[PDB]
DNA sequence: TTTTT
């Protein structure tokens, strides 16, 4: 099947430079161009370019120019995005995505996507505190952590449905988020309930069972 | 460079309703058009190219047309699984531009929020912390405004306000507001109440708890 | 240079 990996997340400083990797398998890596394309947080579509594996020629959107570079590999079949003196601006999620059969066809496979955070602050460990008050909602208040993301979840997924995880927030070079359960006030506190928390990037795991106040 | 114009920003629909959403160009593109499907979290999929063409496994609900400048995608009877974003891209030569987007929601009967509200956690109060959390969950519309006041003045500073993307099983929203202050300025004061107004009443729904209890 | 790959 066509599949198109791409590196991880990345955290860097303004005015560094970054590069992801696209690599690709299922097809003829030289057969079809390569566009990437970015999509800040909540916002719309925007092409940066392509390049052609077979000649590694490229084509770039003017305003990309001198900022974002396309390079490829045919011997990993792997195509590589070069951001250069990265500003808040370049924080987005980046995609490759291959061509269609010929280069003006409309893209049809996109990867699952890189995403860029610029920014001085430094990466820092969550705090995690519990949220305790014929259903009762509790939850669990992760913050002060950088950068996302952190997964939240409930019993180590027993519980899911009733969760409700809210989109992480900035604030202060910190980002803070919430999640809440809703159970059945009978079943609690005679059965536990525990949140898992992960934060990667500073190699974190926090669970925190919610006990009656 | 070319620009392309989708209407409407937001929509809302319900399923097995008929609906349509339009893209214009502000230069001849001929029928070179191409719509995305991309659903909350997910990366975009191909739906239509040459503005009428269906891309493999497509369903025939779906349905483009247009050509030159304005352009149409119609989809009929819709299906739970066709809410989300589309976005519209002209694939008449680079470089390609995409339009803002159409956020297609599902419609459903209004609903107030179930609010709940928690003090700081005891494990918090010992940073030197203290962030007072509501959640007001499963309301619909998405419109809503929620409001901290201590012993009766409202709170500004230090809100942190996130929203949930709709519900894909009961079709509302949620929203998590946190009230951060410092341990020595929460021990200042008694009542904290979380007020949110929602078009389902016209009085706020409200839910507080004081300090020393 | 415009789609059954």
């Amino acid at each position: 099947q066509v599949k198109l990996l791409e590196s991880g997340p990345e955290l860097v400083k303004p005015g560094a430079s970054v590069k992801m990797s696209c690599k690709a398998s299922g097809y003829t890596f030289t057969s079809y161009v390569m566009h990437w394309v970015k999509q800040k947080p909540g916002q719309g579509l925007e092409w940066i370019g392509y390049i052609n594996p077979y000649n590694d020629g490229t084509k770039y959107n003017e305003k990309f120019k001198g900022k974002a570079t396309l390079t490829s590999d045919k011997s990993s079949s792997t195509a590589y995005m070069e951001l250069s003196s990265l500003t808040s601006e370049d924080s987005a999620v980046y995609y490759c995505v291959r061509g269609g059969y010929r280069p003006y066809y409309a893209m049809d496979y996109w990867g699952q996507g890189t995403s860029v955070t610029v920014s001085s602050a430094k990466t820092t460990p969550p705090s995690v505190y519990p949220l305790a008050p014929s259903m009762v909602t509790l939850g669990c208040l992760v913050k002060g952590y950088f950068p996302e993301p952190v997964t939240v979840t409930w019993n180590s997924g027993s519980l899911s449905s009733g969760v409700h995880t809210f989109p992480a927030v900035l604030q202060s070079d910190l980002y803070t988020l919430s999640s809440s359960v809703t159970v059945p006030s009978s079943t609690w506190p005679s059965e536990t309930v525990t949140c898992n928390v992960a934060h990667p990037a500073s190699s974190t795991k926090v669970d925190k069972k919610i006990v009656p106040r | 460079e070319l620009q392309m114009t989708q209407s409407p920003a937001s929509l809302s629909a319900s399923v097995g309703e008929t609906v349509t959403i339009t893209c214009r160009a502000s230069e001849n593109i001929y029928s070179y058009l191409a719509w995305y499907q991309q659903k909350q979290g997910k990366s975009p999929q191909l739906l239509v190219y040459n503005a009428k063409t269906l891309a493999e496994g497509v369903p025939s609900r779906f349905s483009g047309s247009g050509s030159g400048t304005q352009f149409s995608l119609k989809i009929n009877s819709l299906q739970p699984e066709d809410f989300g974003s589309y976005y519209c891209q002209h694939h008449y030569g680079t470089p390609l531009t995409f339009g803002a987007g159409t956020k297609l929601e599902l419609k459903r009967a209004d609903a107030a929020p179930t609010v709940s509200i928690f003090p700081p956690s005891s494990e918090q109060l010992t940073s030197g912390g203290a962030s007072v959390v509501c959640f007001l969950n499963n309301f619909y519309p998405k419109d809503i405004n929620v409001k901290w006041k201590i012993d009766g003045s409202e709170r500004q500073n230090g809100v942190l306000n996130s929203w949930t993307d709709q519900d894909s099983k009961d079709s509302t929203y949620s929203m998590s507001s946190t009230l951060t202050l410092t341990k020595d300025e929460y021990e200042r004061h008694n009542s904290y109440t979380c007020e949110a107004t929602h078009k389902t009443s016209t009085s706020p729904i409200v839910k507080s708890f004081n300090r020393n209890e």
